[PDB]
């Protein structure tokens, strides 16, 4: 049954523990060639200045990716981009580094259709995690069928990235393919769980017994102790808030907190295996493995706890016995048992870290029957019928009356226009609620990568953005409030944009403001890129579903002042027909106002303009 | 920089008894096990008996087992090999591996005479 689960056999398992010892050896990685399979182990290190950056500020050495090269470790609709370790991320930069032959190696055993697996012992585990993640970005998001799926396996790994970047994997299915081995006391996957100041005078005593190869400094229990302490202390205080931080009747004392507490960011990201002398209890949920890393390593009662700090430590040089005795060890996977009381109790955890994991995993249940609710949703007629309607029905008959869907809603003339809005506001108070939903994080991880969800809000996106931005400048709302493109664009559509722009654009490596920067560059407008960065603040050619919006930004300006705006939307509009997100049987309309202001530009413009032949 | 160090080696009669010590200095001393193995020129390099230093159980290959005995001591890390009750089938040369090796160091002779 676990096989089945992980997709990693015993064997795998064995090589990718022998291969990280090996690691050992090398001063950046050792490359194992096992037939079918390739294992990269990277070499450990236990030097304070490998965990927390001597250079980084912040309490937990965390640092924000850089959005180039990790376009996916982030949040799609909100945008926030995913933090890691500083220390970690170095590390892998100076792997990555051609001098190492680390590509071509990966890319010598991409073109053979190996296995490749990556893998690594303590913090040299986190480099692996990392080093998996620049895989998946290089690699196997491009084309992820023909390529192989690869495996993480890590053995006492610390925590590496914070809540987004978990949710990044989550939402791309990634986690599936990371495993991380955990031994009940292990202290070390709780390393990162403390404040830095916390374990200061601590840790490179700490670091150096729990070293393999340095049996020079003699173990000290009394800073083994004071280092379990402080690490548990902390670690207690991120686990009961993050247990508030999923409940409720209690916002206020927590926004007050959170302006005045430093809890580490760092998250459990993949599936966890904790190891008893009898079980092997598999986890995917992150907050119930989060949850699990404090109640498992406490005492059973409290007359052995002068005991645990050499256990916690003695933990960490015990995987060996682990991978020996795997097949002799009763395996169940938490998330799926009917009754978790067995696994929990072989792991020692209270009855209060019981009933802890537990509400985590029926949170993730509950957001699970959230998103099956909302396909059955979406698939239901009489949310359809409105599109529909408005697709097949309102627009043909704006166009037959020669002005167009846009103006025809603007003006609002006709009992047809007020039967659009109230259909608008229906669609507007259903895409407003699975923001909601999404904002407060109760929907699955993956629910932004659905593809259903895409074209659908894809669909909703095109059609009725377009009537927004009529309802929006019909009740003079632009001078009131602001530009629509500023203070005014519901942030539905931007969702729906991004998630979109994310689902076609991941394949390829690229963000949406590259692409978007090479085509303005592209239009040979011959201004500085700092001058245009400054026209184009806040412009609307960045959706093609906000032309309307620019038109209205642009009409009423002397030409001189948005002449680049103009051309932007000029160089924009026709891939915008090609790809659907403007419709080319309404804009060229006679009562339509972009023709209606087309038509007043210099004569110079329309005449070396790509529009003069069809208008 | 990362060596084996071995000693212990010599000439029993049958029915002797012999400890086998070997010093793991250098690299990697806990997270690995230990394993003796014995080679004889004319039969392929068997192994012998290992164990864990982490766990305190014995692993005895079926060739020696019920004669042999390992201990550990991770103080010192090394691994000892305690035999008795030796017959003219034991004289090979005798490796004490890393149980997933680590290297291949020198070994030690073992030899043990018929009668006097």
């Amino acid at each position: 049954a676990f096989e089945a689960l992980t997709g990693i056999n015993g064997d795998l398992i064995t090589r990718s523990w022998s291969a990280s010892k090996q690691a050992y050896l090398t001063e950046r990685y050792h490359k194992e060639e096992a037939g079918a399979v390739v294992i990269f182990a990277f070499q450990p290190s236990f030097s304070e200045k490998d965990f927390f950056d001597p250079d980084n500020k912040s309490s937990f050495g965390e640092i924000k990716l850089n959005r180039v090269q990790f376009p996916c470790m982030r949040k799609i609709g909100k945008g926030d981009v995913a933090t890691v370790n500083e220390a970690f991320l170095k590390n892998l930069e100076a792997v990555i580094d051609p001098r190492t032959s680390f590509q071509a190696s990966v890319e010598m055993a991409v073109r053979s259709r190996k296995q490749i697996v990556f893998t690594g012992h303590s913090s040299g585990g986190a480099t692996a995690i990392l080093a998996t993640v620049w895989y998946l970005e290089k690699y196997f998001i491009r084309n992820p069928n023909v390529y192989l799926e690869p495996r993480c396996v890590t053995f006492g790994a610390p925590l590496v990235g914070d809540s987004i970047f978990s949710h990044a994997l989550g939402r791309e299915k990634w986690s599936r393919f990371f495993v991380n081995f955990v031994t009940r006391f292990d202290i070390v996957p709780r390393i990162t769980l403390a404040r830095k100041a916390s374990v200061e005078e601590t840790l490179p005593h700490v670091l150096a017994q729990l070293d393999p190869r340095n049996s020079s400094v003699q173990e000290s229990e009394q800073r083994i102790t004071e280092f379990y302490t402080s690490v548990m202390r902390d670690t207690s205080t991120v686990a009961n808030q993050a247990v508030c931080e999923l409940t409720g009747s209690a916002e206020a004392i927590l926004e007050t907190l959170s302006s005045f507490l430093e809890l580490s960011p760092y998250r459990p990201a993949g599936t966890f295996v904790f190891s008893t002398e009898k079980r092997l209890v598999a986890v995917n949920n992150s907050d119930a493995i989060l949850q699990m890393l404090f109640y498992t390593c406490q005492a059973s009662d409290e007359q052995e706890w002068s005991l645990i700090p050499f256990r916690s430590i003695r933990d960490h040089h015990s995987y060996e016995e682990l991978v020996q005795s795997m097949g002799m060890k009763l395996f169940n996977h938490l998330d799926g048992e009917n009754s978790i009381e067995s696994s929990l109790n072989d792991l020692g955890v209270s009855t209060r870290g019981r009933q802890y994991v537990q509400a985590a995993l029926e949170e993730e249940k509950k957001r699970v029957e959230n998103q099956k609710k909302i396909i059955q949703v979406i698939q239901q007629e009489r949310f359809l019928k409105k599109l529909a309607w408005i697709e097949d029905e309102y627009k043909p008959k704006c166009q037959a009356h020669k002005n167009g869907y846009y103006d025809s809603f603007k003006v609002s003339n006709e009992e047809n226009d007020f039967k659009a809005n109230v259909k608008r506001a229906e669609l507007a108070g259903v895409f407003d609620e699975v923001l909601g939903l999404l904002k407060k994080c109760q929907l699955p991880d993956e629910f932004e990568g659905d593809i259903d969800w895409i074209k659908l809000a894809t669909r909703y996106r095109r059609l009725v953005e377009p009537l927004d931005i009529a309802n929006y400048h019909r009740h003079l709302k632009n001078e009131d409030t602001g530009p629509y493109m500023k203070r005014g664009r519901p942030t539905r559509y931007i969702y729906a944009q991004r998630g979109y722009e994310h689902h076609i654009l991941k394949p390829n490596g690229m963000i949406a403001e590259d692409v978007f920067w090479n085509k303005v560059n592209g239009l040979n407008l011959g201004l500085q890129l700092e001058e245009i960065q400054e026209t184009l603040k806040n412009s609307g050619s960045e959706c093609g579903s906000c032309f309307w919006a620019e038109v209205e930004e642009l009409k009423g300006k002397p030409y001189e002042e948005v002449e680049v705006r103009v051309k932007t939307l000029e160089g924009m509009l026709r891939e915008w027909i090609t790809a659907g997100e403007v419709d080319e049987k309404e804009i060229f309309l006679e009562g339509s106002t972009f023709r209606k202001w087309w038509i007043t530009l210099p004569k110079n413009h329309k005449s070396h303009s790509p529009l003069r032949d069809y208008m | 920089q990362v060596q084996l160090q071995e000693s212990g080696g010599g000439l029993v009669q049958a029915g002797g008894s012999l400890r086998l010590s070997c010093t793991a200095s250098g690299f990697t001393f806990d997270s690995y096990h230990m394993g003796w193995f014995r080679r004889a020129p004319g039969k392929e390099r068997e192994f012998v008996a290992a164990v864990s230093r982490v766990t305190w159980l014995i692993d005895i290959a079926d060739s020696v087992k019920g004669r042999f005995t390992i201990s550990r001591d991770n103080a010192k890390n090394t691994v000892y090999l305690e035999m008795n009750s030796l017959k003219p089938e034991d004289t090979a040369q005798y490796f004490c591996a890393a149980s997933q090796y680590d290297y291949w160091g020198q070994g030690t002779q073992v030899t043990v005479s018929s009668a006097a």
